[PDB]
């Protein structure tokens, strides 16, 4: 069970960025995909999930309106925009996945997920 | 003309085993299911097993399950019942019951007349026997037969010759594991000091005979 | 030979949840059910409308076998005249069901050192299930006033919820695969013998 | 599991009469329920098995009735030999058979009044250690008495236990002895044993007591 980050990069602030997850493996026990960022002086901080069935969302509020999560069944791919950066913005960004069918879907920001990503740099100028 | 006979009950300590058996008559028995039921002493019938025609089919209720084991010789027209680990809430009356098979469904047709089995942790003991002296229209006094096991007891006053007007109570699970059992009887207040009256306890489990005098408080 | 093929929903490798059970059809077989007697592998054995002994010796026109995982403080509600999350939102049997529920303890297989997540049980449903239904539909549950237009949030929750079973669970959080054979006689030929 | 409720728990009834006892289950059981007679000691006996179908050796008067929860047991014309107690069991739980209460059918005869005597400990039972005081209910029709313990004015409950007899082969009556039972150090520290007694053939509860050691 494979994740696979990629989109990631220096960008202007005020600019837009996309981003993508592959996942490869047991594909269809996917219950929820997440994305995730840590600044290096601080900790990890919860951005964006959303569910595999039904498609919905759930936003961290520094990131409400600004970014959406979005998902391909067919291709099982996560991927992320991200319009308006902001300097703030700047992290290396990890993709999650878990088999966990919670039916409050803001437990997505606070669940632990199963396999992780190795991290994409995104840099804000 | 259908005939079951229970056999192999009696008294027993907790945790130990002990080994019923039925004995099936006058019908094909090896074409039937056979039953278990027990009857705790006052309560209620409660369901305890059934094997199959064939003795390759047991199974239990939850009370008893991984605790008891049923079994059958078709050979010898028997039905068998190993009680092992046997606890206090087995103490009861167990039957076995012919099926019938009319139906889907499991009825009970022809009942055994049953065996005791009784799980107590206590020794035999003998009885104690006190007096109930009366008092000043009639009057009644009785004998007092307290802290026993197991059950039971023959009590009979004035070596049988009293008769009507006796009365003579269940015994009761006292808590202490022994019984205590009340026998009564009610006579004229005015033969209270020509008549002399002897209750008669006999405990054949502890070899316990015993002859009490009954006569009217003094003061 | 053409032996009733109850080892294959038995010895299944994998299971359903019980939102999605799986149904097998039994037809045109001889019905062995000596692996119900030998196995003393089992923990919950219980039949209603007919009798196990008297069993081998009947024919049917059909056996249904379903199959699912519940925890154990739920299968006693597998057995009709019973309520709950299970009987009401996932799997019902009518109140003159005729035929067998059979569980086991599976501990050993369906459950993972971090959480076997993949048996899921449908937590809310606008109505109770009818007798032998099967619901796997994902709508949006419209707890509140405000409608859910498939979106989550507010009074609007996922119908399903995953089951948390862990090896170092209660007996009674437990996972336990189910399986329930239902006899029906209908005024048709019977392929379903026992022997 | 399944609970069989069997209502009256027990009732008051002559010869000859149309008796009617009702089964009722905390599910749905189709039609497999069955009634059973039980004689004082003797053992069971198979009446009516799958609601309404009568075993053979059974006499006509008896008839069953009831699909689903409510079920029935009739007898056309009661006859003395049918003075027993009688069970109903669900068969449709076939790896789980439960049984009912049981309805006990006894002879309905004229209200009795109890006469009522209370025994003290005996003197030899005293060197023992133990002391129980015996409180005698003779021949009162029915069975419901209650039998109240005081001891100094102060209610007692769960010192005791009662022990009836079955109805009366001659007057149709029943007996109670309830039997307090106590320590000795527990007999000194109070004075006043007392028994109430209340029963229907009473107009006004009746009480036998007496102090300690005075006679
Ligand atoms: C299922 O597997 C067990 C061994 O794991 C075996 O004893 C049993 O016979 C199998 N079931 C059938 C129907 O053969
Ligand atoms: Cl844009
Ligand atoms: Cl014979
Ligand atoms: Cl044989
Ligand atoms: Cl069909
Ligand atoms: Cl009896
Ligand atoms: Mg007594």
């Amino acid at each position: 069970v494979q994740l696979v980050e990629s989109g990631g990069g220096l960008m202007q602030a005020g600019g837009s960025l996309r981003l993508s997850c592959a996942v490869s493996g047991r594909t269809f026990s996917t219950a929820a995909m997440g994305w995730f960022r840590q600044a290096p002086g601080k900790e990890r901080e919860f951005v964006a999930a959303i569910r595999w069935s039904g498609g919905s969302a759930y936003y961290a509020d520094s990131v409400k309106g600004r970014f959406t999560i979005s998902r391909d069944k067919a291709k099982n791919t996560v991927y992320l925009q991200m319009n308006s950066l902001k300097y703030e913005d700047t992290a290396v960004y990890y993709c999650a996945q878990t088999h966990y069918v919670s039916y409050l879907l803001s437990d997505y920001a606070t669940w632990p997920y199963d396999y992780w990503g190795q991290g994409t740099q995104v840099t804000v100028s | 003309e259908v005939q079951l006979v229970e056999s192999g009950g009696g008294v027993v300590q907790p945790g130990r085993s002990l080994r019923l058996s039925c004995a099936a008559s006058a019908f094909t028995f090896s074409s039937y299911d056979m039953h278990w039921v027990r009857q705790a002493p006052g309560k209620g019938l409660e369901w305890v097993a059934v094997i199959s025609y064939d003795g390759s089919n047991k199974y239990y209720a939850d009370s008893v399950k991984g605790r008891f084991t049923i079994s059958r010789d078709n050979s010898k027209n028997t039905l068998y019942l190993q009680m092992n680990s046997l606890r206090a809430e087995d103490t009861a009356v167990y039957y076995c019951a012919k099926d019938g098979g009319k139906l889907w469904v499991y009825y009970f047709d022809y009942w055994g007349q049953g065996t005791l089995v009784t799980v107590s942790s206590a020794s035999t003991k003998g009885p104690s026997v006190f007096p109930l002296a009366p008092s000043s229209g009639t009057a009644a006094l009785g004998c007092l037969v307290k802290d026993y096991f197991p059950e039971p007891v023959t009590v009979s006053w004035n070596s049988g010759a009293l008769t009507s007007g006796v009365h003579t109570f269940p015994a009761v699970l006292q808590s202490s594991g022994l019984y205590s059992l009340s026998s009564v009887v009610t006579v004229p207040s005015s033969s209270l000091g020509t008549q002399t009256y002897i209750c008669n306890v006999n405990h054949k489990p502890s070899n316990t005979k015993v002859d009490k005098r009954v006569e009217p408080k003094s003061c | 030979t053409n032996l009733c093929p109850f080892g294959e929903v038995f010895n299944a490798t994998r299971f359903a949840s019980v939102y999605a059970w799986n149904r097998k059809r039994i037809s045109n077989c001889v019905a062995d059910y000596s692996v119900l007697y030998n196995s003393a592998s089992f923990s919950t054995f219980k039949c209603y409308g007919v009798s196990p002994t008297k069993l081998n010796d009947l024919c049917f026109t059909n056996v249904y076998a379903d199959s699912f995982v519940i925890r154990g403080d739920e299968v006693r509600q597998i057995a009709p005249g019973q309520t709950g999350k299970i009987a009401d939102y996932n799997y019902k049997l009518p109140d003159d069901f005729t035929g067998c529920v059979i569980a086991w303890n599976s501990n050993n297989l369906d459950s993972k050192v971090g959480g076997n997540y993949n048996y899921l049980y449908r937590l809310f449903r606008k109505s109770n299930l009818k007798p032998f239904e099967r619901d796997i539909s994902t709508e949006i549950y419209q707890a509140g006033s405000t409608p859910c237009n498939g979106v989550e949030g507010f009074n609007c929750y996922f119908p399903l919820q995953s089951y948390g079973f862990q090896p170092t669970n209660g007996v009674g959080y437990q996972p336990y695969r189910v399986v329930v054979l239902s006899f029906e006689l209908l005024h048709a030929p019977a392929t379903v013998c026992g022997k | 599991d399944i609970q069989m409720t069997q209502s009256p728990s027990s009732l008051s009834a002559s010869v000859g009469d149309r008796v009617t006892i009702t089964c009722r289950a905390s599910q749905s059981i189709s039609s497999y329920l069955n009634w059973y007679q039980q004689k004082p000691g003797k053992a069971p006996k198979l009446l009516i098995y799958a609601a309404s179908s009568l075993q053979s050796g059974v006499p006509s008067r008896f008839s069953g009735s009831g699909s689903g929860t409510d079920f029935t047991l009739t007898i056309s014309s009661l006859q003395p030999e049918d003075f027993a107690t009688y069970y109903c069991q669900q068969s449709y739980s076939t790896l789980a058979l439960t049984f009912g209460g049981g309805t006990k059918v006894e002879i309905k005869r004229t209200v009795a009044a109890p006469s009522v005597f209370i025994f003290p400990p005996s003197d030899e039972q005293l060197k023992s250690g133990t002391a129980s005081v015996v409180c005698l209910l003779n021949n009162f029709y029915p069975r419901e008495a209650k039998v109240q313990w005081k001891v100094d004015n102060a209610l007692q409950s769960g010192n005791s236990q009662e022990s009836v007899t079955e109805q009366d082969s001659k007057d149709s009556t029943y007996s109670l002895s309830s039997t307090l039972t106590l320590s000795k150090a527990d007999y000194e520290k109070h004075k006043v044993y007392a028994c109430e007694v209340t029963h229907q053939g009473l107009s006004s509860p009746v009480t036998k007591s007496f102090n300690r050691g005075e006679c």
